[PDB]
């Protein structure tokens, strides 16, 4: 068989603790959220300091008033 | 369920006098910044 | 608030100085007369800290920092912006832990129990002493001592030991890190041991001392005992300390050279 | 004064003890029992006997062909002169491989015998774990001592294993000496500028300091109360007596909040345990993360700045 | 060994396999999106 | 460059953050574990009332300790056994004040002579015999020569005057050491002593109890049956002699200085 | 099937609603933190940008200040 | 197990949903401001 | 949308009011002094900007103080 | 009830906590109308 | 009877197990020619 | 309790406003002087 070869599987919660698993499953799947989050700002697909769409560091430092200010100095 | 024993109208009369004393410290905070402010404006 | 059994033991006497007047609680902590002493003492050298951060450049906190005088000062008396509000802080702290000390004897007094806990603490205050006191009076000057700031008594710690061009080789130094070394093991083993034996595999009761004999002798063929431990602790803790303060009136008073030539001793017996 | 209970003044003997019946299909233990009466003056007088299974047999081998090895090198290292060996004995040393050499498998007399050595070593440390884990298991008792001893081996691997892996290269490890491991220490903090500015070493000064405070702590506490049958745990946590509610009083009155007879000893497993999880996080991120901890600590604002008064010119800019 | 019956199990299971399906969706949506933004292979 | 910065986050900084919440956490923990013993506590309200209160963070919920030999169940935190009936007066008028013993200080259990309330079973082996017991009882057991042997010494007590005479010792079976001394008082009582009071001189042979006086020997709590010992006569005895470190002398609660 | 979540209601039959509402609570004021922390060190800093104005440049070179540095 | 009944749970769960979606839409809101004063991606 | 915060009053029977009120005040208090710490270390901070004027620099170039360093 | 509140007593409570939170949160909002007005910071 | 499992109980959770693991390495063997499709690597 | 009747209360409070009002004249006094001597604003 192929199709009623998984039918006993409900049972599983039989010999498996839902509440425990249930906890599990969520504490895994947070920790492994935040380690890919964490794996992909790491490396060149980072979307915080890409500078895109634009850099705002360096459009801070040449506003037109701050310039003049550096100028008067 | 947490209690302190005070009535109702010994609660009362504390915080009258609570209130009271509150605002007494509060205006002579806001007055020790008047004189500050005239003295050495910060802002 | 008081636990559950705590209102009988709370009873008067046992006091060293004082008497009657200073012997109540507030709260939780008991006071007497070293409990007013100590919180005086730590109130007024967190605030000349404080004072002496707000003197200097930066009120960051990892930043802070303040020292002690020059050498040529000798051992008289500092300036106060430079180097005697060291002095003024360094005699709070000593007034604060004596004063913590005796606020111990007087608690255990009280209890009926043994003095142990403030004796092991002495030796703390000794390691302290020495690198404030006897070592800086035995080379001249206060100005050998350590300054107050995080990340700044590292600065410290790190031109002392390369004055000496391998602090490794100080024997008292390699006799102190064992024993930390050593506790920190022990600790471990005994904590595992008493959770395990009070939480056992599901179902199971509560074990016994025979199975705390037992594991022991089976992985390793000696178990010391269960009131033995406790003392094995309280001497591992002790000679880390006492060899700490060792190692620091060794260096600077009694041996100049670099630490690795003391050790030339041992090849040069005449015996190999 | 009065009696300090650090020695015991009278001994008692009776016939030894063999120990808590094993499960059924067990080995028996080897050795007969022996008595010190120098140990008894301090502790429990009786030596063995021992448990020698599948595991700690295999364990045992291992460890003694490493022991072989490196008592041969150090000892080649002299001539085979075992005059020489006790004269010069803390400078001695078996050395890791050439760092041009990579990770590959090296000739033996060239950093092949250190990695011989480590890996049996490996194996005896692994083969060692499993028997800790089963000895605790088969006698009914929860596995908390197998958890520590897997955090230490996995220290022990980090610095030496992963890190030379990581890095690309078995000459980043430490050599077998008294001196020349000393050494290594010295030099890694010197590559990779100052390990005071590194974060996860000041942690784990911070828990060493404070496990040795614990434990004084601990050890004067059970001491002091001893004479109210204070040092036998397990019954006054099954059944608080006087002793556990002077010991929880005395922390209670003199610094404002305490434990109890049980928790205290969680303290103590963690206090040992995030020492050493700090040691592992603080050796993984030197050099394949961060190559200088004090340039890392100036850019996060944490390195006090010195007045100067004078100027150096670096020669090679000139 | 849980001590729930057959129909407590049967319960469960239903729900579980409703719960999952739809984080798995979710899932799927949001690479959907990310490759669409910034295609990482 | 010497100094040059790249970019500002890196992982050390994450790790390090990820330690300090993981850190803050085993700390929550283990201050819930702390307070299965002796708690709700009592706060007293303004004008003497008393509540339960419960800290931060919160009592955790009960488990179970299933004892050996069908010693029954431990539920922690769980009900407490009644106190006994110690009288006590306040110095002072207010909730932080000290108390004072109102009869025989001796006699009262209070102060460093309170005790717990424990069970009225012996502490007992892996075997399921009673874990300590005299030298009589304990055919197997032998002190060591090398060691001065306490029977037949005497018990001077703390002011020079003879308490009584040392007739058996109490051992331990599950570990082998020395944990009682029985004497014969001057009333002719049988009565214990704890190990971890006595300094013993073989030479003298005495035995010098510095806790309590010579008279006061007549007066400790005494056994129910004189083969075995409960955990409620083991605490009863022990602070008994704990007492005397504070009320033996009138001058011992008296501010050395 | 848009009626598999019915009984979804009996959850808190099994997982306490109170413990569950206290770690719900701290675990967003801790990530609340986290977040707010990652971002700032980052370009997309908002308190050191120097925008819409940078301040302690403004301070520097206010007229009455320029004057008393340059009576030096 | 818990302690809770049926009609219990029926009425956390209410309160429960109602709550959350309240909560996300704050921080929908939040982002839609945030988009539209610096654009991150 | 209307009806769907009815009970939530009852949250009173499951927290402990006194508790919640003295965690809230706390909370508050460590909140305040940290936001304030964050932006008096940034380039907005209004203590040391000398805005509207530097006063040190102005207690410098009092007349008295210049004259007495000029004698020396 | 788990904190000994009746039904009545926990509305009391909840109509004035919901009060002084809305005061509170008023007064976050005038003093950063205030600080907005005179040092802007977006 | 080591486990108290029954012989009728071992043979249900056989079938279930092993049909189980049979799906997880088709899943497996998907992924792989995915993989050597996109970045072949021998 | 601190136990204090009302009629002891207002016994002591009487003394401390007294002393409390001493103390804070002599107070004033000392800066006064130090005005004289050496104005710090
Ligand atoms: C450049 C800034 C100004 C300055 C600006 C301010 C500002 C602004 C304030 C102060 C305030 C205070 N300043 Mg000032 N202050 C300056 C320099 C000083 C110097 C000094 C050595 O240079 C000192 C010692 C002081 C001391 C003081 C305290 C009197 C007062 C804070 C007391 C307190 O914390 O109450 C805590 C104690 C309680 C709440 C106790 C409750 C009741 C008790 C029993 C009675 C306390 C008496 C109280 C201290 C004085 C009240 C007045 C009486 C009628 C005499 N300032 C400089 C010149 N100062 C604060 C103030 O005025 O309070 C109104 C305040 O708002
Ligand atoms: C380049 C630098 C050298 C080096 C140079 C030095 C120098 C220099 C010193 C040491 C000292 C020590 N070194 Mg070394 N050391 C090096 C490498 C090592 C390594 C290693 C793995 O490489 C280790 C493991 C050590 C370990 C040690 C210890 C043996 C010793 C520190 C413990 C101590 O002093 O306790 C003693 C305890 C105290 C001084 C604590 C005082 C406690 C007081 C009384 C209580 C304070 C309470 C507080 C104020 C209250 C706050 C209250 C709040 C409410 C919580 N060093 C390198 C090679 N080392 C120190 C030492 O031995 O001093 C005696 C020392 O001076
Ligand atoms: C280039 C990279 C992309 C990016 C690519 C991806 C991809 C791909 C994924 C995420 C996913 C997530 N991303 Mg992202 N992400 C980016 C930047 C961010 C930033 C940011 C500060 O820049 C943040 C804060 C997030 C945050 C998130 C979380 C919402 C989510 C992880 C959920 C989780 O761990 O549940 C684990 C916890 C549990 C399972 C416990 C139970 C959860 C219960 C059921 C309720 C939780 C609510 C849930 C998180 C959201 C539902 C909201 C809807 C209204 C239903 N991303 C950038 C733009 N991100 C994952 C996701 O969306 O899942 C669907 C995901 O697949
Ligand atoms: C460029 C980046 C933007 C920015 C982008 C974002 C984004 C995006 C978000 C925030 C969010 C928040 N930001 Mg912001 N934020 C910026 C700068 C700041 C500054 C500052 C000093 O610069 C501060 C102090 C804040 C503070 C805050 C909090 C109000 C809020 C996170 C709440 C939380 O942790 O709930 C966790 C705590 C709980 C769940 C406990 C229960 C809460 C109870 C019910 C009461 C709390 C009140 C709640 C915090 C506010 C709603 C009250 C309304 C007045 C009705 N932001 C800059 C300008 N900020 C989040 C938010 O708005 O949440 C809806 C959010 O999604
Ligand atoms: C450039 C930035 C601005 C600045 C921007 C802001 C912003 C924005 C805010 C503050 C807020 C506060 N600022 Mg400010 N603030 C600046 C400079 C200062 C300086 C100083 C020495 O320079 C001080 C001492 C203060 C102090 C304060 C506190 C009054 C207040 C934080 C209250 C709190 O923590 O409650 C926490 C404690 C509790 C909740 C416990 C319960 C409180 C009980 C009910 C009573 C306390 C009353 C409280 C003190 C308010 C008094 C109001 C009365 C009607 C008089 N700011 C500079 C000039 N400041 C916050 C505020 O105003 O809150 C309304 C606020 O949102
Ligand atoms: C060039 C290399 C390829 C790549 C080549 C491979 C190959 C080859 C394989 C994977 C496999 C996996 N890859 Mg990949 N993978 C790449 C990049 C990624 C990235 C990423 C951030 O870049 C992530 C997050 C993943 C993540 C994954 C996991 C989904 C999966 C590992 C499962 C596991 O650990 O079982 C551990 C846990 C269990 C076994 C528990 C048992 C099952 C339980 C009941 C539930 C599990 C659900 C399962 C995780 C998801 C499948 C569900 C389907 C939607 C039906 N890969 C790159 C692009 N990857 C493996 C896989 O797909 O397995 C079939 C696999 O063979
Ligand atoms: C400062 C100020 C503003 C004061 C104003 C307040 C006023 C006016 C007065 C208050 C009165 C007085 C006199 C207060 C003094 C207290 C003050 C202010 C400060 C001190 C607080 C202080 C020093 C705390 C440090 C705490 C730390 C960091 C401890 C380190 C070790 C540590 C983490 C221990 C945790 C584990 C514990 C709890 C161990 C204790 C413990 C041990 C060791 C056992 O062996 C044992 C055995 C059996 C049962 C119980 C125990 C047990 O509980
Ligand atoms: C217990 C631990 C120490 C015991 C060993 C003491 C033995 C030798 C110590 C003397 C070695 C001191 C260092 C000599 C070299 C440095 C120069 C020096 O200072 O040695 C002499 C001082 O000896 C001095 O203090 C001598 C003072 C010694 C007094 C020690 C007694 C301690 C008791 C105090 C307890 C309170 C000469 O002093 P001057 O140059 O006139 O002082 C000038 C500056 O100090 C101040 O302007
Ligand atoms: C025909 C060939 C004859 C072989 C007959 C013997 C069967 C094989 C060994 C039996 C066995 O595997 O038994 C195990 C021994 O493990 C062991 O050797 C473990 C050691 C096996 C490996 C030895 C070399 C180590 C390999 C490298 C390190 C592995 C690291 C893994 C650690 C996590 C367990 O031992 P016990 O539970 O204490 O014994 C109980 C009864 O079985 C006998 O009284
Ligand atoms: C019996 O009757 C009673 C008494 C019980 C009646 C009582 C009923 C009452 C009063 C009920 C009240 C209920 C309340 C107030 C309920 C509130 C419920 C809320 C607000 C629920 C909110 C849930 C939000 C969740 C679960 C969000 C989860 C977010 C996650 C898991 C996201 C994670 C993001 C990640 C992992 C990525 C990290 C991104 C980055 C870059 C930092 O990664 C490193
Ligand atoms: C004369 O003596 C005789 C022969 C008679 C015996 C006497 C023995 C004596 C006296 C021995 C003295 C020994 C001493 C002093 C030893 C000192 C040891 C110290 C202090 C060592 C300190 C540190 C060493 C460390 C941390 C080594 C770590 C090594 C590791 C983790 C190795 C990892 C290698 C592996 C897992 C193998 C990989 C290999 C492979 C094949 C996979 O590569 C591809
Ligand atoms: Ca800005």
């Amino acid at each position: 068989m192929n199709a009623k070869s998984f039918d006993g599987m409900h049972k599983l919660w039989m010999i498996m603790n839902p509440v425990s698993t249930l906890w599990a499953i969520f504490i895994f799947q947070i920790f492994l959220g935040l380690l890919i989050h964490m794996v992909v700002l790491s490396s060149d697909l980072n979307w915080h300091d890409d500078q895109i769409p634009v850099g705002y560091q360096l459009q801070g430092e040449t506003l037109p008033v701050n310039l003049e200010m550096k100028a008067a100095q | 369920k947490p209690s302190t024993g005070l009535t109702e109208s010994e609660a009362k009369e504390f915080h009258g006098l609570f209130m009271a004393s509150m605002t007494l410290w509060f205006g002579l905070v806001v007055l020790a910044h008047i004189l500050s402010w005239m003295y050495r404006p910060w802002l | 608030a008081l636990l559950n059994f705590e209102k009988k033991y709370r009873v008067r006497g046992g006091t060293l100085v004082g008497g009657d007047l200073f012997d109540f609680w507030v709260g939780p902590f008991y006071v007497g007369f070293f409990g007013v002493s100590a919180v005086f003492f730590a109130t007024l050298g967190t605030m000349l800290i404080l004072f002496g951060a707000a003197i200097g450049p930066t009120l960051n906190i990892w930043q802070i920092s303040i020292a002690p005088p020059d050498l040529s000062v000798g051992l008289g008396f500092a300036p106060i912006r430079e180097g005697g509000l060291w002095q003024v802080i360094t005699i709070c702290a000593v007034g604060a832990f004596v004063s913590w000390a005796l606020r111990q004897v007087e608690i255990a007094r009280k209890l009926g129990m043994g003095l142990h806990v403030p004796f092991a603490f002495s030796f703390a205050i000794l390691a302290y002493l020495t690198l404030v006191f006897f070592r800086p009076v035995l080379l001249g000057a206060w100005g050998h001592a350590f300054p107050y700031g995080l990340f700044s008594h590292l600065d410290w710690v790190s031109n002392v030991g390369y004055q000496t061009l391998h602090f490794h080789y100080n024997p008292a130094h390699m006799l102190a890190i064992s024993f930390f070394f050593i506790n920190t093991l022990a600790l471990a083993m005994h904590g595992s041991l008493i959770l395990s034996v009070v939480n056992p595999q599901k179902g199971e009761e509560v074990k016994t001392a025979e199975h705390e004999n037992t594991v022991f002798r089976d992985i390793v063929g000696y178990s010391i005992g269960a009131l033995a431990i406790h003392r094995l602790g309280l001497f591992l803790a002790i000679n880390a300390a006492f060899w700490s303060a060792v190692c620091m009136i060794l260096t600077g008073p009694f041996w100049t050279r670099g630490w690795p030539e003391w050790w030339m001793w041992w090849p040069n017996l005449p015996i190999w | 004064p009065e009696y300090q209970n650090i020695f015991n003044k009278v001994q008692v003997r009776e016939p030894a003890y063999p120990g808590v019946e094993l499960p059924k299909g067990s080995l028996p233990r080897v050795g007969k029992p022996i008595f010190s009466y120098w140990l008894g003056k301090i502790g429990d007088a009786q030596i063995g006997p021992l448990y020698l299974g599948g595991w700690g047999i295999a364990s045992l081998i291992s460890g003694f062909i490493a022991l072989e090895v490196i008592g041969l090198n150090m000892l080649a290292s002299v001539g085979w002169d075992p005059r020489l060996f006790l004269k010069e004995f803390f400078w001695l040393g078996l050395e890791p491989p050439p760092p041009a050499y990579g990770l590959s498998i090296p000739p033996l007399a060239e950093g092949g015998w250190w990695l011989i050595a480590g890996l049996f070593l490996t194996m005896s440390l692994l083969l060692w774990w499993v028997r800790v884990y089963k000895r605790a298991k088969d006698l009914g008792m929860g596995t908390h001592l197998s958890w520590a001893f897997a955090v230490a081996i996995l220290f022990f691997l980090t610095l030496g294993f992963i890190r030379p892996v990581l890095m690309g290269s078995w000459g980043e490890a430490p050599p077998f000496g008294i001196f020349p491991h000393l050494d290594w220490t010295a030099a890694i903090s010197i590559r990779y500028g100052n390990f005071y500015y590194n974060p996860f070493h000041g942690l784990s000064i911070a828990f060493m300091y404070g496990s040795a405070v614990l434990f004084a702590m601990h050890g004067g506490t059970i001491l002091a109360v001893s004479r109210y049958g204070g040092d036998r745990e397990i019954d006054q946590i099954t059944d608080r007596g006087t002793a556990a509610e002077r010991a929880m009083l005395f922390w209670r009155w003199c610094m404002g909040f305490n434990a109890s007879m049980e928790s205290i000893h969680r303290w103590a497993w963690w206090f040992a345990v995030f020492c050493i999880i700090n040691s592992i996080l603080g050796i993984i991120l030197t050099g394949t993360v961060v190559d200088n901890w004090y340039l890392w600590a100036v850019k996060h604002g944490v390195a006090p700045s010195y007045p100067s008064e004078l100027t150096i010119d670096n020669p090679y800019l000139t | 060994t849980t001590g729930l019956t057959e129909a407590e199990s049967k319960e469960f299971h239903g729900i579980f396999m409703a719960s999952m399906t739809l984080w798995f969706g979710l899932v799927v949506l949001a690479h959907i999106l990310s490759w669409l933004y910034r295609p990482w292979l | 460059e010497f100094g040059y910065i790249t970019q500002y986050f890196d992982l050390a900084q994450v790790t390090l953050w990820a330690f300090w919440l993981s850190l803050l956490s085993v700390i929550f923990f283990n201050r819930r574990e702390d307070k299965r013993e002796g708690y709700p506590q009592e706060a007293v309200q303004i004008f003497g009332k008393t509540i339960l209160t419960e800290g931060f963070p919160f009592m955790p919920a009960p488990k179970t300790f299933k004892l050996p030999h069908n010693g029954g169940d431990v539920v922690k935190p769980g009900p407490e056994r009644p106190q006994y009936d110690f009288k006590l007066e306040q110095v002072d008028r207010f909730a932080g004040a000290a108390y004072r013993p109102v009869g025989n200080p001796m006699l009262a259990g209070v102060g460093p002579g309170a005790y717990a309330v424990r069970a009225n079973k012996p502490d007992l082996t892996n075997a399921g015999d009673p874990r300590i017991v005299p030298m009589r009882v304990a055919k197997h057991f032998a002190v060591v020569d090398k060691d001065p042997d306490p029977r037949g010494m005497t018990v001077i007590g703390a002011d020079g005057q003879v308490g009584g005479k040392v007739t058996e010792i109490w051992v331990d079976r599950a570990e082998p050491q020395v944990r009682y001394l029985e004497l014969e008082a001057g009333n002719k009582k049988k009565v214990l002593v704890p190990i971890a009071l006595c300094v013993i001189k073989g030479q003298k042979r005495e035995v010098k109890v510095r806790s309590i006086n010579g008279i006061h020997f007549n007066d400790v709590p005494t056994l129910s049956n004189y083969d075995q010992i409960t955990l409620a006569e083991e605490d009863k005895v022990s602070a008994y002699y704990g007492a005397g470190t504070l009320y033996a002398t009138p001058n011992r609660a008296e501010s050395v200085l």
